[PDB]
């Protein structure tokens, strides 16, 4: 399968923002802070939102995007967590780890805080949406979840690195844990076969804190187009 | 300093992740170093790309790049 580099549906440094504090064809908001190397995308204070998302949507049969970010906190114990978003409509702001609740699309949730105590956190939780599910915060969305893997992205040495492919009708997601400094020791960690999502959208990811936080830093997020 | 090695200095200044292509963020850039409209600059990019991407990866690389000039 062919790969083709999307630079306007994605962002990275070392020149990150420009002088006026925006990154270039995506949109900001919340408490998110571009810097010329990363944007802290939600940092380690008292219930904090913000979200970065594209400008205008993407029409891709097929698609792959590598996020590499780190989550950082001074607990074992963290929160929120980071959520990468492909979704029909922009989620700016809302309560769903900074986002729009309702989206109709894909959320890839890396949720910190265990909410229904069931030990099984840090997760990352695929969530398929269509306009009407009220995201389950107080289960972690354990009910909602198409797939789940059980997977520590907090304090690693390296960046963490999510490799999130759209290819045949599914989703699957990889995730570099940071361990090494090998970039491509990806491990397996979910994967939704047929999964439907819009024909256009928006690529989004935003995070959340609560009592608890970590600061949420995303230093690269790249968009391929698959053929 | 002949032209040859004028344009490599300029692939390499604005190669910033040190991969030897070019890609439109790189570009971006480079155009834009009041800041120029977005969809201008798309258009600058788009334009680049549509005349020196030969092979679709969404890169320039060095061949593609001393093609152009
Ligand atoms: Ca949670
Ligand atoms: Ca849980
Ligand atoms: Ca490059
Ligand atoms: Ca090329
Ligand atoms: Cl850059
Ligand atoms: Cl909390």
């Amino acid at each position: 399968p062919h790969r083709r580099f999307e630079y306007k549906y994605s962002f990275k440094g070392p020149h990150l923002v420009q002088s006026d504090g925006t990154v270039p064809f995506w949109a900001h908001a919340g408490n998110a802070i571009p810097s010329s190397d990363q944007i802290r995308v939600a940092p380690s204070l008292k219930s904090q939102r913000g979200s970065v998302w594209t400008k205008t949507k993407a029409a891709f049969e097929n698609w792959e995007v590598e996020v590499t970010f780190r989550v950082t906190g001074r607990g074992r114990i963290g929160a929120d967590g980071l959520a990468i978003w492909y979704a029909e409509n922009q989620g700016l702001e809302g309560p769903v780890f900074g986002s729009a609740d309702l989206w109709n699309g894909v959320g890839i949730f890396f949720d910190s805080f265990d909410n229904d105590g069931k030990k099984n956190n840090p997760a990352i939780v695929i969530i398929g949406n269509n306009g009407q599910i009220h995201y389950d915060h107080q289960n972690d969305g354990a009910s909602q979840a198409l797939a789940s893997c059980q997977r520590d992205f907090r304090n690693k040495p390296y960046p963490v690195r999510a490799k999130i492919t759209y290819y045949q009708n599914t989703l699957t997601v990889m995730i570099n844990n940071g361990f090494t400094p090998d970039k491509n020791d990806y491990e397996f960690c979910a994967k939704v076969e047929n999964m439907i999502i819009p024909a256009q959208g928006h690529f989004g990811i935003s995070a959340a804190t609560g009592g608890l936080a970590d600061d949420h830093d995303v230093l690269s997020f790249l968009t391929f187009q698959l053929t | 300093m002949s032209p040859q090695e004028l344009q490599l200095h300029y692939f390499k200044m604005h190669d910033y992740d040190g991969n030897n292509l070019l890609d439109g963020l790189e570009l971006s850039t480079a155009i834009t170093h009041p800041l120029m409209s977005e969809d201008e600059l798309i258009n600058i990019i788009d334009g680049v790309l549509r005349d020196d991407d030969k092979n679709n990866d969404g890169y320039i690389d060095y061949a593609e790049f001393a093609k152009s000039l």
